[PDB]
Formats: C-alpha cells, sequence, structure tokens
RNA sequence: UAGCAGCCAGCUUAGAACUGUCGCGGACCAGGGGAAUCCGACUGUU
RNA sequence: CGCUCGACCGAAAGGGAGUCGGGUCCAGAUCCCCGAGCCCGGAGCGGCGGAGACGGGCGCCGCGAGGCGCCCAGUGCGGUGACGCAAACGAACCCGGAGAUGCCGGCGGGUGCCCCGGGAAAGAGUUCUCUUUUCUUUGUGAAGGGCAGGGCGCCCUGGAACGGGUUCGCCCCGAGAGAGGGGCCCGCGCCCUGGAAAGCGCCGCGCUUCUGGCGGCGUCCGGUGAGCUCUCGUCGGCCCUUGAAAAUCCGGGGGAGAAGGUGUAAAUCUCGCGCCGGGCCGUACCCAUAUCCGCAGCAGGUCUCCAAGGUGAACAGCCUCUGGCGUGUUGGAACAAGGCAGAGUAAGGGAAGUCGGCAAGUCAGAUCCGUAACUUCGGGAUAAGGAUUGGCUCUAAGGGCU
RNA sequence: UGAACUAUGCCUGGGCAGGGCGAAGCCAGGGGAAACUCUGGUGGAGGCCCGCCGCGGUCCUGACGUGCAAAUCGGUCGUCC
C-alpha cells in the first residue's frame, strides 16, 4: 500500500531490480546460451508475497 | 497581520531591527504601508491622500521600499 | 411551478403520499402555535388585556379552541 | 455543485476526522479540519452541574499557551470552584469553627 | 439611462445600414408588456450617423438591446458575420469574426 | 378601542363552473380477499 | 526526594500541541515555488520594552518651580456582585478540571447546496413565428481585532394567589418567579488586517520554441423555505444495557522559601517584540464489471467520504446537467425448427390442467366513507365492501412587517 | 503448522431513506353528590407495521449445469431501532 515499512520498501527495491531484461551484451558474450532471463515475474501472474 | 492604526506606531515599527522592506499599495481610496517584519505584516491604512506623500518621505532610511501597482 | 401555485396539477389523482406526509400535522401545529402565542403577547405587552387574560387565553390556546 | 474529497489518509468518519466547509479565495468550497470543541473547567464540590464561568473552553494542550488570567477568576477558590459555593464553605467553616468554641 | 449602439464597421463595408435598424428597434422594443409607441415618451430613440442611442427613464437593461440587435441579424441573414461586443460600458460594437 | 392603513411573502387545503372519446395513482411506483384445521406463542437463530 | 512502579510491547479508524491561500509538472504537492502564519524546545548576559514601581510622614534651603537629612511604606488594580484588567513571586504535599463518554427523539442558531426575486452586468444559445427570452459566470484562507447571533439553575435590586412565566412537547418559582439593569461562554456568521497585487469572467494589442507576454473593465442588489445535508447548542426518552483507559495539560488549596531598603531588587503564565532549532520512516498509481482475492481483463467477493434538476412521501422507479463511457473476451448476412426472456397478447369457457392455483393473473397510490367473528382488550385492520382522481378557469380559508 | 474463511467472546471505530398504527405524560371543553367519567388536540412509546441501502436466501424445484461462477444469475421473497 501507500503506507510502506523500511524493510517492505527496501525488499520491493531488489525484487524490482532483479525484474531487468537481461543485457544485450550478455547473449552475444555466452553465444545466446542465455537469452532470456529465467526468472522475469509480471505484477498480475506472480506474487512476491 | 496587524493593522496598525497611529502614523507614529507604524513609523516605530518600520525602524525596528527586523524591518525587511515597506511595502506601498496605492488602491482606489486608500493607501496602505505594509512593513514585513521577522512575524507580522504591519499594515496602516492611511484614507488620506496628501498625507501619504507626507508619510512616504517620513520612512527611514535604507529601507527598502516596493511600490505596488 | 408557477401553475401549481394557483392549485393546478395538484388535485386527488397528483397525490401519492399520506396528508401527513405531504404536509405534517405536528408542522401546522407548530406554526399555530407560534402564531397565536405571538398574537398573545403582543396584547398584554401593548395593554390590550392584562396578565390576567393572558394566562387563561395562553391556556385555552394550549388546548384545540 | 461540486462534490469535495477528503484531504488527508483517513477515509472514515471518526471522531478526529472532523471537517467543516470553507470558501476559499479561488472560489472554490474545500474541507477544513476543525478542533474538537473544548469544556469550560467543573466545580469541585461536584454538587453546581453548570461549568465555570470567566474561563476558556480549550482543548487540555492548549491551556499550556494561553496566559494565567483566561484560566482563573480573581477570588479565592477562582478556576477550581464556582462562586456559590465558595461562600457556602466560608460560612460552613466559620458557623463550626463557632460551635467548637462553646463547647469549651 | 443612456445606452448607445455602434456599427460604423457594418455599414462601411454595405451589409446593413443603420437606417433600417433604427425602425426595427421602434417597433420590437417592449416597454411596460407592450411594444407600441414605446410606452409613449418616456423612451426616446436618437438615431445619429451610424449610431443609435436610447435613453429611457425606467432601468432599461442595456442587455435588451443585445437581445433585439442579434434579432435584427438573424432576421437579415448575416447572424453568422457580425458580433455583437460590449467594447465600453453604455455602448454595444457590431465587429466580425 | 365589533381595530385600521401601507407593504411583503410563500406553500397547502376545501368547494364550484367549464371541458375531452366516462379518459384521468393514464408511463413509473404499487397489498388479491374471505371461512377453517394442524404446529410453534411472538421477534430472533440454524 | 519519592505506596499506586511494577520492565516493556500493543491502534497508519481510539487519545494526541501546531498549515493554510494562490501558482507550477509529461508523472509530484496541505511536502515544490510565492505569500501569510502557527506550535514545541532553548537560554546565570536569559537581547530589548513594559509589569513588579504609588509614595508618604518629620526639619531646612525656602515668601519659588524645586533642592537637602531622618524615618516608614510598596510581591499590581477596578467592580455591591457575577467577574474584568497585557503582566501580577512561590516548594513539598493535597484536591479538582480537561483528556473522557451510550443510543434515540423534538427544536433552535450558522455554513454548504437547492430554490425565488433584480424586466441587474459579461459572454453564449434560439429567432420560420413568439420570446426585455434560455444557459453559463458573479470570490475570499489560517491567525488576530471588532460586532451580529445563540446559550447560561450566573450576579444585583426587588418581591409574587385574581398565581404568574413559558415550550412543538415540556418545564420554572418564597431553596425565590415575572420585570429592570448587568456578567460570562460559544461565535465555523458579518466587517477589517490578510486582500487583490492574487483567483475567475470578458475585451484589446504584441507574438509564433527569448515570443510560452503586456493592458482595459467587471467581480453587483435582495429575499426567504415544513427544502436537503453537515455542525454547534438545548430540552427530553430508554436500560435488571449506565455506555473505556493512559500519556499530556491546567486551576486551586497550601505559605516552606526567595527579594531590596528608597530606588531599586527578587519574580514575571511574553507580559510587546527579537534570536536559534525541529532529526528518522511512509508519500507515485489502481482501490474495481482489466492494477486486490478467487489459476484469468472471472456476471463472485472486498472497509469508507462527497453527492445536483424534474415527477413523487421518498436516498423508490423513469428522464436530464456536471463527470464518465461505447454496451463489457468479436464483426457481417439471415428471422427455420427448438430454447431463454420480454414477468408479450388472446376469441368463448374459467382450475374441467395438475400430487398441489406450480406458474402469472386480478388487487395496488392517495382522499372521503365504511369495517365483522374472535381477543390477552393491545389487536384483528390497508379487514371485508364502496366512491372519487385528468386538464382548465375561478372562489374561500390558513401569514409576516411598519 | 494454521481463527487472511468460519464459530463465539473482548477492545476500539463506522452505518441503518421515506411513510403507517399510534402507548404513558400534558392542555382544554362537557357530565357528577362524590367516586370519577366522555370528546378533541397534544405528545412520540415499541426485540411495532409497509419499505430503500444494508443484511439474509423462500419459491420458480427458472437460468446455468465440460457455467460468469469447484454454488453463480434473474424475478419473487424474509428482515430492516
Ligand atoms: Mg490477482
Ligand atoms: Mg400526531
Ligand atoms: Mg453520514
Ligand atoms: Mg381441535
Ligand atoms: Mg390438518
Ligand atoms: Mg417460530
Ligand atoms: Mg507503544
Ligand atoms: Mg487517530
Ligand atoms: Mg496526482
Ligand atoms: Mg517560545
Ligand atoms: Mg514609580
Ligand atoms: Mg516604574
Ligand atoms: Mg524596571
Ligand atoms: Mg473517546
Ligand atoms: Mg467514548
Ligand atoms: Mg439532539
Ligand atoms: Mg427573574
Ligand atoms: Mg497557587
Ligand atoms: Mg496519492
Ligand atoms: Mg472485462
Ligand atoms: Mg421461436
Ligand atoms: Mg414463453
Ligand atoms: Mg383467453
Ligand atoms: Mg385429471
Ligand atoms: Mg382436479
Ligand atoms: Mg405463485
Ligand atoms: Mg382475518
Ligand atoms: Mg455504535
Ligand atoms: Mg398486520
Ligand atoms: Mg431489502
Ligand atoms: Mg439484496
Ligand atoms: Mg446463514
Ligand atoms: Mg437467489
Ligand atoms: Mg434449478
Ligand atoms: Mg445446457
Ligand atoms: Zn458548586
Amino acid at each position: 500500500a501507500s503506507h510502506k515499512t523500511f524493510r517492505i520498501k527496501r525488499f520491493l527495491a531488489k525484487k524490482q531490480k532483479q525484474n531487468r531484461p537481461i543485457p544485450q551484451w550478455i547473449r552475444m558474450k555466452t553465444g545466446n546460451k542465455i537469452r532470456y532471463n529465467s526468472k522475469r515475474r509480471h505484477w498480475r501472474r506472480t506474487k512476491l508475497g | 497581520p496587524r493593522k496598525i492604526e497611529e502614523i507614529k506606531d507604524f513609523l516605530l515599527t518600520a525602524r525596528r531591527k527586523d524591518a525587511k522592506s515597506v511595502k506601498i499599495k496605492k488602491n482606489k481610496d486608500n493607501v496602505k504601508f505594509k512593513v514585513r517584519c521577522s512575524r507580522y505584516l504591519y499594515t496602516l491604512v492611511i484614507t488620506d491622500k496628501e498625507k501619504a506623500e507626507k508619510l512616504k518621505q517620513s520612512l527611514p532610511p535604507g529601507l527598502a521600499v516596493k511600490e505596488l501597482k | 411551478t408557477l401553475a401549481r401555485r394557483k392549485g393546478r396539477h395538484m388535485g386527488v389523482g397528483k397525490r401519492k403520499g399520506t396528508a401527513n406526509a405531504r404536509m405534517p400535522e405536528k408542522l401546522c401545529w407548530m406554526r399555530r402555535m407560534r402564531i397565536l402565542r405571538r398574537l398573545l403577547r403582543r396584547y398584554r405587552e401593548a395593554k390590550k388585556i392584562d396578565r390576567h387574560m393572558y394566562h387563561s387565553l395562553y391556556l385555552r390556546a394550549k388546548g384545540n379552541v | 455543485v461540486q462534490r469535495l474529497t477528503y484531504r488527508r489518509r483517513l477515509s472514515y468518519n471518526t471522531a478526529s476526522n472532523k471537517t467543516r466547509l470553507s470558501r476559499t479565495p479561488g472560489n472554490r468550497i474545500v474541507y477544513l479540519y476543525t478542533k474538537k470543541t473544548g469544556k469550560s473547567p467543573k466545580s469541585a464540590c461536584g454538587i453546581c452541574p453548570g461549568r465555570l464561568r470567566g474561563i476558556r473552553a480549550v482543548r487540555p494542550q492548549v491551556l499550556m499557551r494561553l496566559s494565567k488570567t483566561k484560566k482563573h477568576v480573581s477570588r479565592a477558590y477562582g478556576g477550581s470552584m464556582c462562586a456559590k459555593c465558595v461562600r457556602d464553605r466560608i460560612k460552613r467553616a466559620f458557623l463550626i469553627e463557632e460551635q467548637k468554641i462553646v463547647v469549651k | 439611462l443612456k445606452f448607445t449602439l455602434d456599427c460604423t464597421h457594418p455599414v462601411e463595408d454595405g451589409i446593413m445600414d443603420a437606417a433600417n435598424f433604427e425602425q426595427f428597434l421602434q417597433e420590437r422594443i417592449k416597454v411596460n408588456g407592450k411594444a407600441g409607441n414605446l410606452g409613449g415618451g418616456v423612451v426616446s430613440i436618437e438615431r445619429s450617423k451610424s449610431k443609435i442611442t436610447v435613453t429611457s427613464e425606467v432601468p432599461f437593461s442595456k442587455r435588451y438591446l443585445k437581445y433585439l440587435t442579434k434579432k435584427y441579424l438573424k432576421k437579415n441573414n448575416l447572424r453568422d458575420w457580425l458580433r455583437v461586443v460590449a467594447n465600453t460600458k453604455e455602448s454595444y460594437e457590431l465587429r466580425y469574426f
């Protein structure tokens, strides 16, 4: 909600920075071995609790 | 804000150490002298017209004046 | 509304609420009681009736007379 | 006619979430949160039902910034006892102390 | 009390004329619920060169003149060509869009 | 002095004439009723 | 110096000092900018001003305005009173107040909204005919000063039966009414400071990424109402229901103490103003027929605030303005059967249908009449059973003010 | 390991149009020799009545029944100081 605690807001900040797409240069570095981040979550499909 | 009614009291508050500036608002029927202080904005409503210039020059030197028109 | 002021559109077939709902009987009693008592207090002030006849008419007005 | 809303997070009609309508210089009608009404002091006698007179009716912590003359009267028990019960305490104290002289 | 009607721009372009617009007011000014004889001599209308002045002793709200001026333009199929605007107090000018 | 004059203000009630094709709570809103038997008194609850 | 002291946690709807007006963004806003305040904490000089500070009694200089010595005062003052004055010392300890009391009903004061009257001003709409017409806009914050208005078992004088005063209802009076004169409290209403410079409305000019700026005028005069809400009061009703604690704040009692010896001192509930500081955390958005839960953009579920015009008893139903939307996970062409629904309609008969009046059909508002058996006397009862209802033109009755 | 659903209790908050019958108390006018009675008005009582939101879920054994829904939808219906 709008009323958050510092620990909850610090927990939502990390999950927001983990949900970023894989960098483009990582794909060429690994030779298309890691093409997409296998931990991408959607705010409608997956809930973090 | 406080409203001063006597001319002597206005010149007494305008010479304080915390007098920032005095603003002159020329209305249709009167003319107000708004001296800015640390807490309040004192205002002397002068209904007379010729008594305004006799008080505008009576202001102490060094106090910034702003004629609002 | 200008026509209803003259009585139009307010017949028997244009009413759907009780007479006590269209005009509260408790408020008609409150109006009249404030009109009579105000008249009795003006006659006593103007010395048209004494305080003894005022108190009799006051109780007679409190009853539906 | 405009339908105005609250101005704070509290969206319930609690005892502290009380508002009133004020007309702003911008020709608007907005809510203006009012403080709870104060109560004048009562007499220490516990008999007279009416409140005390000559004393402001504000909140408790508002009495910290008021002057003393705005919180009592110039009588003996002013601010804590009504005038009618003070003059009875004076007569009761004098008459009881007089019967204790007759016994000696 | 005293109101004027400035229509110099429309008569300069040759659209209307103050001669006909003046006669239109004499038959459509409603005084005391009637439009005949202007209620007698209380309401006097004067027509200068492309400038009509209306004077009377009753209040005679000025926006009634704008009500009849626009009523005159619509009658002459030029309502979408002029715009009755109050330039100054006690006045009413006719301008284009 | 069995009170009058001036001015202002609404909203209701009652009666009457006339009138339409006897239609008028014209849409909407809005209890079918009566005589009896069994069980539980009633309101409430599951 | 300390018994009420037994740590501490526990409310983003309880208690809880103090922020409001205008503007600004692609998204922020009582937080930013501008303007105007406020509260709390801080001071051996706490920085000034004012209060505490009012002087008397004996001799002389003296025919004087005043000046010389001693002695004695002075921790404010006014009012019969309620109580009022800018301040107006005061410990331990004690007492009390506020915080801090339910639900319901009636009435009154004030705002907001709605409505009415200006043959009001500024734009717009309509004009085939009529329409001085129709629609929109007409403003003031917190804080302080003043005044309406409301409330008061508050004071003084006085004295009551032919009892009087008084409410919609009540209630009140020799434990002292009515009347006359005062005091206090609430004032969120009005005027003023704020404050029009700003905000809206209209008009004109300049300008097209400094341009995205400058000017003019206006912001008016009243009315009430069984109107609707909110709020402040006030009088009641109900209970074998009595409808919270604490932080915190204040007053009084108390007179332990401190202050100086003739002009000041102690002390000041800012007492007029000035000086400094206010850290940490949350703050975007959705809040629900697509941002929550139900495996989903699920006809389900999920706590609240604001809430207009007409008809009407209504926050019912139907229609409209502000605001919102494209008909709710798709378009097109047909109108067969059979379904779901419109509670579609129907000749004559009217429950013969069926386990069964299932289904839906009749009745329905309101006014005026008229209402049995039975009963715990409360009821039954809108019993049952009749009449009236539109539109239009009039008449009669029900008010206020001078 | 669970009372985020539900059952009961406690603390602290919020909410419940418009109408109807109309009890005690009170005023007035009549009857009385007293006991005490009658009419009108007032008043606004109630696990009272019609009824909106709310809260419930009767009947159609309707719709739906590989549904919108692992219990929902429509009319009707109970209650609403
Ligand atoms: Mg979800
Ligand atoms: Mg009644
Ligand atoms: Mg409410
Ligand atoms: Mg039997
Ligand atoms: Mg049987
Ligand atoms: Mg039963
Ligand atoms: Mg705690
Ligand atoms: Mg709170
Ligand atoms: Mg926003
Ligand atoms: Mg301070
Ligand atoms: Mg002195
Ligand atoms: Mg002094
Ligand atoms: Mg001094
Ligand atoms: Mg409380
Ligand atoms: Mg409470
Ligand atoms: Mg009340
Ligand atoms: Mg008296
Ligand atoms: Mg003391
Ligand atoms: Mg937000
Ligand atoms: Mg959808
Ligand atoms: Mg078919
Ligand atoms: Mg069918
Ligand atoms: Mg048939
Ligand atoms: Mg058969
Ligand atoms: Mg059969
Ligand atoms: Mg049936
Ligand atoms: Mg029966
Ligand atoms: Mg409650
Ligand atoms: Mg019944
Ligand atoms: Mg219901
Ligand atoms: Mg329901
Ligand atoms: Mg259940
Ligand atoms: Mg159902
Ligand atoms: Mg079924
Ligand atoms: Mg099927
Ligand atoms: Zn007392």
